């Protein structure tokens, strides 16, 4: 426990996003043109992810975030594409960088912004570029502090 | 890896710089154009996708290409400082979009020099880009920059 | 940030349950005798709670954790009842002391229990036999929130 | 509210403390009786339920009501020595319930002063039957319970 959980408490001044993310191959994510029928609607119930990145086309390409709680008054006799739903609200994308402090996301994490934000890396190896890694959860740091 | 639109405000000047779109995100990307007000698009990358749809809802795309991670030639330069005093003096009030590739690049190069040109100093110009976007201009851009300066055409 | 933190992870030790609990009357709860027809569905989807405790009578009386991920599979008109559902699967009950400490319950939690424990208390006013005296629920993010502010 | 079931094995001589059950909620109860092997239950709160169920299905329960959270009166401990003895003689390896309202009280005194009456010392009597149901005792039956003597009436 608590000896530890303290240390965790303290690297986290020294461990980066790009330590603890999920890279984005094993992220649970959803093309904005899928389409609710009871079958995707029953894939998301026991994915047991609450808020689910709606990406199009490509998947480095993050449109929107997907909340379990608003799909409780769409209904899925009606099929209708997650591009709708998901401006049916509009649902904060946060934005993190590769080598950002873990207690600084923390702090963002807190701050009221979605508990899962989205990590990016600069790239000059021709103009620089963005380039989406994965995800961070806020469960992923406290993960690294409790253990 | 398509970075969401960012305005830039000063002056009473607003460009907002853009990536890239494709054909199939291009109702979207016409969509944020009607949102900021932005009647202009200056493209500066290669040409990927078709500008009729857009000019038919109103929006003049212009094409002034230069190469990846070039500064603008000097044609570009005053061209693009010539268009941008034309149309907000033509209506004050609304946006230029700017976009390369991925809008990290070539056009917010455009929008820094327009703000020198508008008598901004030059760190506060590449400070007021990098604080919305971090990390935008590359190595021969801002070398281009400070060798850059203002007859102040704004 | 870290130092209001290590001194959470310090008074996990001496923090008990009950004031870190939700308190039973504040509590996401349901009669085991409602039914599962698309209202009450989607007023357990947009609740937003995964786990919600499932009482009979009164409410001081749980009998069964219903999972959200459980109703993935329920038909919504055919419209049954949640003491079925929940004994198509009896999801263990967590059940935990008001005076322990808070350090402990996180133990608990940190391998298989559920991240929902309901909190009880041993009563001894006045006379009769001592009874157990539900207060109400504690979760895995009320102790994180602990931590973390 | 009311806890599940807990075994007191020492001695081989094997308790189970109870609640009293409503029987809505019988079949169940009924159930961990014969789960823990209880043959016998002894109630000492009111009669709330219908014992012929469990007669029928080869269990006896034996009525000794006393009042909430009192001692047991002297008569009542006699015949729970007695009965106790008994019947860990007519099978060795089976189980007595008893049960009042809730198994934190009275119930668990008379298992106590079964186990003091075995000899097992009082402070462990106590802590032994704290460890598995806490704070089982309510003050005056503790009172009660060590100026209390065992004259070693069970083995």
């Amino acid at each position: 426990g608590p000896l530890n959980m303290i240390q965790g408490v303290l690297e986290l001044r020294c461990r980066t996003v790009e330590d603890v993310l999920t890279p984005l191959e094993d992220c649970f994510m959803l093309d904005a043109s899928t389409v609710l029928d009871f079958g995707v609607l029953a894939s998301i119930m026991q994915s047991g992810h609450t808020r689910i990145p709606v990406y199009e086309e490509e998947r480095s390409n993050i449109v929107d975030m997907l909340y379990l709680k608003d799909l409780a008054f769409v209904d899925p006799e009606d099929c209708t594409p997650l591009s709708t739903i998901t401006r049916f609200y509009n649902h904060p994308l946060h934005f993190v960088f590769n080598d950002t402090k873990l207690d600084a996301v923390l702090e963002e994490f807190k701050r009221g912004k979605s508990h899962l934000a989205i990590v990016q890396k600069v790239n000059n190896e021709g103009d620089p570029f963005y380039e989406v890694l994965g995800l961070v959860t806020l469960e992923d740091v406290i993960e690294e502090i409790i253990r | 890896n398509r970075p969401a639109p960012v305005e830039v405000s000063y002056k009473h000047m607003r460009f907002l710089i853009t990536h890239n779109p494709t054909n199939a995100t291009l109702s979207t990307f016409i969509e944020d154009l009607k949102k900021y007000g932005a009647t202009t698009v200056v493209r500066v990358c290669e040409v990927t996708y078709d500008k009729t749809p857009l000019e038919k809802d109103g929006i003049t795309v212009v094409d002034w290409p230069f190469d990846d991670g070039a500064p603008p030639p000097g044609k570009v330069v005053e061209d693009w400082l010539s268009l941008v005093k034309a149309k907000f003096c033509e209506a004050p009030g609304s946006c230029v979009a700017v976009h390369a590739v991925a809008g990290l690049g070539r056009a917010p190069v455009l929008v820094a020099l327009a703000l020198i040109e508008s008598g901004m100093k030059y760190e506060d110009a590449i400070q007021f880009i990098r604080q919305k976007r971090r990390g935008a201009i590359n190595s021969k851009q801002l070398t281009y920059l400070e060798k850059y300066r203002p007859k102040q055409r704004l």
